[PDB]
């Protein structure tokens, strides 16, 4: 009577990953096995033709092996035919399938990636051994460099040779004022954007002074000496270096004048370091403007700098030593596109590899359309012919658009479909190639499958190009041939036709000038309606009235540069007359603010002139600070570019080669996506250029790259053979493995990918351990090997988690980090803790460990009475008092109340995963911060959803009590009146920057993140912010929203 | 006029995946907004040709006629104007919505198998290339020795003839039988490559049969949830 005795006959518990809830797989140290056996037999192929088979240890170096091989070769026949061991090198077939020559003989058998365990002996061919250290580049990249050399495509081979332009330019900037500018590349100044200080930071200074501590070392280099200055906040490093030397070298045996002489000689030989990490203060900025200082102000800390001899810094730097690689037109005055007098017609031919149930589906056809982001003609299909079985339409499809009216950035978007409408595969092609040449002939387009979120019929946002995956639907087709390669107009030609279309525009009848897209006004009310349009966000989609209204007035729209995004989307790109005019505006349109200009690199602006202007904006306004804040979005936005070689790619590559802190995250963001075939080609070639030009950092990256690979392999085994073993058993395997010499080599001496400022020295394995989570993350711990470890942190520790897709967290943390800077630099102190997170592969990454923080659950478990009845509402409050006592308590509650307000707003806005006691965290000092955000923009609204507008952080009693300093009926205090007013002032602040947050999310559609498939995903953040409404309504909306989830509290302003 | 049936976001989630022609209809900005999908938004006596006295008057005229004569490039008409037991329709919502969510996970599970199988396949293909290249080196090695070995015979012969040439032939036999193992090892992958390639196709197949059900199961669930909301916003979540 529970189930009405209704049997489920299909069901059977034996034979899902629902039981113990992943992403995989990979081959490690040898083919089909994760870690090679500790003692292994390796077949050594000699030049005398003999196979002698050595038992080597897993860990053995190639020097050690060679030395033993030629000992064991004396025992085998034809020994007299062998040279000295010194006149030979090793080679073998690797897991990437290439025959890599083994030059660095200090390398170990396990680290070679060998496929089958065998080694051939040879005399080293290709006498430039220097040149065959492209393996370095190929190891850094993840695919071998030779894999590009055998690629047919001219674009790819032209990208490789052309982009060297940029590489040479940047290396010239580096060796300009050497050694200074070489140090300036490596250790750029880590510096807040504004020198101007927020009022609340200032008031921790007593009229703008800080107490600093300059450190020095003298003899031999053991003892150190504090020199505790008290200098103006906006005095520069050179002034701080003087005053430290002044005090260092005052004496009873040195007169007033004698000091000043001894200052001037000594002063310029030193520069300022940060004690405990490789940061430096190498240029004229206010001390406050460096990040490290400003933290030391906010955290109530005394900066610990170090005086460092310039020749001990310029000792530690190397030579940049760039080298040009071993890889070092037009038919006629060909037939210009504007001559080609015809409509568009494309011939569909046949799909081959279509996988469909004949039982389920009736009929299948090819859908088609032309696009520019949005579409320049009426969509069409071909008839429902030869359905299922063989699919073969020999039709010319007929598109109502003239061939001269195709814009430079025009694209065919097609999709095989089922009838009941429902897509099977999809693929998109650019109607022009990278040499401006209109596509004519026969193409072999291999197709992509429909993703999760896209249930739509065609997918125009999807990537241009064929699928690299062969065994998929290959729909071949034919384009119309016009007895000549048809090339796109010059700008010299587009300009003239614009100057004609405008000079023509001046002479029509006014009788005719009422067609609702042409201006004669030369009104006061209109000019207010235009800047009204300008202020609205990207997703407030424009009407046909507003479009034509904008398009007519386009020349007045120069007064309001910031309108441009709206204007561009108002041009009819199917009208070359219009487009040629627009081209002339953009040529000399007033450059704009990057936050607005970044919209122009999203998928709704795919024209090259537009995107050029947008890069032009970044060349002017965007600073090396603001670039690395938005880098993620700019690396993402490359995917929407038509061709490999373009202005944005050349902008970013240079900046990366100009600044080794951008360079670092630029590598890892690309290298992250290298598993993804949509971008394997593009990002490989780009990463080849960086890795060829970036100087000695290639060797630093190779060590990071080698370390991450060791940990991928280690966890891969923990997650597969050592599942169904107790932690005790697992840890005893993890400890066993990390003590091996290859691991100790590979995992000890290198830089944190999370922040290469911090070095990572030896591994303290006693603090190294696996967490509880069934993803099997590693808690890794390293000795900070800085001279001044003790002044910053003796131990460094970060979490390596093979198993989760970090890049949602990565982005929500980014978004928080931005909201904080927006709030704070606009004078109001809420304190978010956007901890660090870095995706370095396919669901592999690194998370910063914030020390002295705890899940509320722990707070309540520790401070929870025995004889388990119920946890107390106060035991957070009691735990936090137990930490902060005196006037210290009063300021700890301020921190909780300042962080907790900001984390309420961001969370509510971003719609992130439901907050609860195991993903909220409080620190000893009393700050609250969220962790493990899951899905951001309300992505569990795919199941139902519909006007949910969720409050994820709901302030239970626990949190309320602590905000209200231990009272009862916390709801009704001033403590809470303050809190409420923070939440309102925070909410409204983000709402006036809501263009940015939309825009950032817009640029992220490129990444294959389930949570961002299409613009209406993003649109959640409009409702959440109430951008359609007026701001007082937005305020009351937010109150209403926060009041219902809490049940009473919020109704007065 | 109010019962003529007529924010931005929910209009698009009802105009999502409809045909070429489907439509519907700050006050200090404008009054009413026609959202024709070709999404083209058109503002609204009710621009110059204002003689249409109502919100229902203005929409009937362009149901018959196209919008090319009004604004040049809009050659598209307004062609598609898209159980009394209130509890039992709400029960059906949960049922279809469980069936949708249940059908989605089967679709999401397969997408991973597809994508793993893509990777595992191509990992096999690269291994094959590697095997082939590995063999080429051993085929070259069994060649390389035939030059130097049978040159040694002719240098002397008499000097430990079978004493030397046995231990040269032994090596040569180990060289070739090892090649036999590798070639056998390559084949054994290629057979599994097609077994993978077979399974791969079967995932593709089953995805494409699950998709049209998924869309129609979703589309019903929308209209079921529409008919209910013709308020009770918060009771929906228990079913849903
Ligand atoms: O015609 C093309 N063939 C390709 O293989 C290709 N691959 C990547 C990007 N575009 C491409 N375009
Ligand atoms: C003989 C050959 C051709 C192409 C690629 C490779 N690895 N080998
Ligand atoms: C839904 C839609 C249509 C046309 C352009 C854009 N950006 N979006």
């Amino acid at each position: 009577s529970y189930y009405h005795h209704h049997h489920h006959h299909d069901y059977d518990i034996p034979t899902f990953q629902g039981a113990m809830g992943p992403p995989r797989p990979s081959s490690g140290e040898l083919w089909g096995i994760h870690l090679m056996p500790p003692r292994i037999l390796v077949e050594c192929l000699l030049p005398n033709g003999m196979i002698v088979t050595l038992e080597c240890l897993r860990e053995a170096t190639l020097i050690t092996i060679k030395h033993e091989l030629f000992k064991e070769a004396r025992k085998y026949p034809l020994h007299q035919l062998l040279q000295d061991e010194s006149s030979y090198i090793f080679v073998s077939v690797t897991q990437e399938a290439e025959r890599e020559e083994f030059f660095d003989e200090t390398r170990r058998l396990c680290d070679l990636r060998l496929f089958q365990p065998f080694l051939k002996v040879i005399e080293p061919v290709g006498n430039r051994e220097e040149k065959i250290l492209n393996r370095e580049i190929g190891f850094a990249i993840g695919m071998p460099v030779c894999e590009f050399d055998m690629v047919k495509d001219p674009e790819v081979q032209d990208f490789r040779r052309n982009i060297l332009n940029v590489c040479k330019e940047a290396v010239d900037l580096r060796d300009l004022n050497s050694p200074h500018s070489r140090a300036m590349y490596v250790y750029p100044p880590n510096v807040e954007s504004s020198p101007e200080l927020p009022k609340h930071i200032y008031n921790k200074l007593d009229k703008g002074q800080i107490i600093v501590v300059i450190w020095v070392i003298v003899s031999p280099n053991n003892d150190k000496q504090k020199y505790t200055l008290k200098i103006n906040h906006d005095c520069v490093p050179e002034q701080v270096i003087a005053e430290a030397i002044r005090k260092k070298t005052r004496s009873m045996l040195l007169s007033s004048e004698q000091l000043k002489l001894c200052v001037l000689e000594y002063q310029g030989k030193y520069i300022l370091k940060v004690c405990g990490c490789d940061e430096y203060f190498l240029e004229k900025y206010p001390l406050s403007q460096y990040k490290y200082i400003r933290s030391c102000i906010m955290l109530g800390r005394m900066p610990n700098l170090m005086l460092m001899a310039k020749e001990s810094l310029y000792s530690q730097l190397p030579m940049d030593c760039f080298t040009m690689p071993s890889y070092s037109n037009g038919e006629t005055s060909t037939k210009s596109l504007w001559v080609i007098n015809s409509a568009l017609r494309i011939k569909i031919l046949c799909a081959t590899y279509v996988n469909v149930n004949i039982r389920d589906i009736d009929k299948i056809y090819v859908r088609t359309g032309i696009y520019h982001g949005g579409e320049p003609l009426c969509d069409n299909v071909n008839t429902q012919r030869v359905p299922c079985s063989n699919p073969r339409w020999n039709e010319w499809l007929n598109y109502d658009i003239y061939i001269p009216d195709l814009p430079r950035a025009a694209r065919l978007c097609l999709s095989i479909c089922s009838v009941e409408h429902c897509p099977l595969a999809w693929g998109n092609i650019n109607l022009f190639d990278y040499t401006d040449t209109l596509v004519s002939g026969k193409m072999a387009l291999n197709l992509w499958p429909v993703p999760h979120g896209l249930e739509d019929l065609l997918n125009p946002i999807g990537v241009t190009g064929s699928n690299p995956n062969k065994e998929t639907p290959c729909l071949e087709l034919e384009f119309d041939w016009f007895s000549s390669v048809v090339k796109f107009p010059d700008m010299s030609v587009i300009e003239e036709h614009a100057n004609w279309s405008v000079s023509r525009e001046a002479g029509f009848s006014y009788s005719h000038a009422g067609l609702s897209n042409r201006l004669a006004r030369d009104r006061e009310n209109d000019k207010e309606q235009l800047k009204a349009i300008s202020t609205r966000d990207p997703l407030s989609e424009i009407t046909e009235q507003e479009k034509d209204f904008l398009w007519s007035h386009r020349h007045y729209c120069v007064t309001i540069p910031e309108i441009l995004p709206k204007l561009l989307l108002s041009v009819k790109w199917n009208s070359r007359d219009e487009v040629a005019q627009m081209y002339c505006l953009v040529k000399d349109w007033p450059p704009i603010k990057p936050e607005q200009a970044m919209e122009l690199l999203d998928c709704n602006y795919p024209d090259p002139m537009v995107r050029g202007f947008a890069v032009r904006c970044l060349e002017k306004y965007l600073t090396d600070d603001k670039l690395s804040q938005y880098l993620i979005q700019l690396v993402q936005v490359l995917k929407y570019e038509q061709y490999l070689d373009n202005l944005l790619v050349r902008f970013l590559l240079k900046k990366a080669l100009t600044n080794q802190r951008i360079g670092h995250f630029f590598f890892w963001h690309l290298k992250s996506e290298m598993h993804n075939k949509t971008v394997s080609q593009r990002f490989g070639l780009l990463l080849e250029s960086y890795c060829r030009a970036c100087g000695m950092y290639l060797k630093h990256l190779n060590r990071q790259v080698e370390a991450m690979e060791k940990l991928i392999n280690l966890t891969d085994i923990l997650k597969q053979e050592k599942k169904d073993e107790t932690q005790k058993v697992q840890m005893k395997f993890l400890v066993e493995q990390m003590r091996r010499p290859d691991f100790m080599d590979a995992l000890q001496g290198f830089l944190s990918p999370l922040n290469p400022a911090h070095q990572l020295g030896n591994l303290r394995l006693e603090e190294c351990r696996i967490m509880s989570s069934a993803k099997r993350p590693l808690w890794l711990n390293w000795e900070n090997p800085d001279i001044m470890s003790e002044l910053l942190f003796q131990n460094n520790e970060i979490i390596f988690k093979n198993g989760d897709d970090l890049r949602q967290d990565m982005l929500t943390l980014q978004i928080i980090r931005i909201m904080e800077n927006i709030w704070q630099n606009q004078g109001l102190d809420l304190r978010m803790l956007p901890y660090g997170c870095l995706s370095i592969g396919d669901c592999v990454g690194l998370i910063e460990v914030v020390r002295n923080s705890h899940t509320i659950m722990q707070i309540q478990c520790k401070g929870g009475l025995k004889g388990a009845l119920q946890f107390n509402s106060h035991t957070l409050h009691q735990w936090l008092k137990d930490k902060n006592k005196g006037e210290i308590y009063d300021a700890a509650i301020d921190l909780f109340t300042r962080s907790c307000a900001g984390y309420c707003v961001a969370t509510f806005i971003l719609g992130i995963g439901d907050r609860h006691n195991s993903n909220i965290m409080v620190k000893d000092d009393g700050q609250l911060f969220h962790i493990d955000f899951g899905h951001f923009l309300d992505h569990k609204k795919k199941k139902f959803g519909y006007k949910r507008e969720r409050v994820p952080f709901v302030l239970t009693q626990d949190f309320l009590i602590v905000i209200s300093k231990g009272a009862q009926e916390c709801t009704k205090t001033r403590e809470f009146e303050r809190f409420q007013e923070m939440c309102y002032k925070a909410y409204l602040a983000i709402r006036q920057h809501a263009n940015l947050f939309i825009n950032l999310f817009s640029m992220m559609l490129g990444s294959g993140m389930p949570e961002l498939q299409s613009f209406d995903d993003i649109a959640y953040i409009r409702k959440t912010l109430a951008l359609d409404k007026t701001e007082q309504e937005a305020l009351e909306y937010f109150m209403k929203q926060m009041n219902d989830a809490h049940h009473g509290g919020w109704t007065t302003k | 006029l109010q019962d003529a049936e007529w924010s931005r976001e929910e209009v698009n989630e009802k105009l999502r995946d409809t045909a070429d022609g489907t439509f519907l209809v700050t006050k200090m900005h404008g009054d009413y907004t026609l959202t024709l999908r070709k999404n083209k938004l058109i503002k609204i006596k009710y621009s110059d040709p204002l003689t249409f006295s109502s919100v229902v008057e203005l929409i009937n005229h362009y149901r018959n006629e196209s919008l090319a004569q009004y604004n040049p490039k809009l050659d598209v008409k307004l062609l598609y104007p898209v159980e009394d037991n209130i509890e039992a329709v709400g029960k059906k919502l949960h049922e279809y919505n469980t069936q949708f969510q249940e059908k989605s996970r089967e679709y999401d599970r397969l997408y991973e198998e597809y994508t793993r199988t893509s990777q595992e396949i191509q990992m096999k293909r690269t291994a094959i290339e590697a095997f082939n290249e590995t063999i080429k080196i051993f085929e070259e090695q069994c060649q390389t020795q035939e030059r130097y070995s049978k040159e040694y015979i002719e240098k002397f012969k008499r000097e430990g003839n079978e004493k030397e040439i046995q231990r040269i032939m032994h090596n040569y036999d180990k060289l070739k039988s090892r090649i036999s193992e590798i070639i056998d090892s390559r084949r054994r992958l290629e057979e599994d490559l097609k077994k993978q390639a077979a399974e791969y196709r079967e995932i593709d197949k089953r995805m494409n049969s699950i998709k049209p059900d998924l869309i129609q199961l979703r589309k019903t669930r929308d209209q079921y949830l529409m008919w209910l909301t013709q308020v009770r916003q918060k009771k929906l979540n228990e079913w849903l």
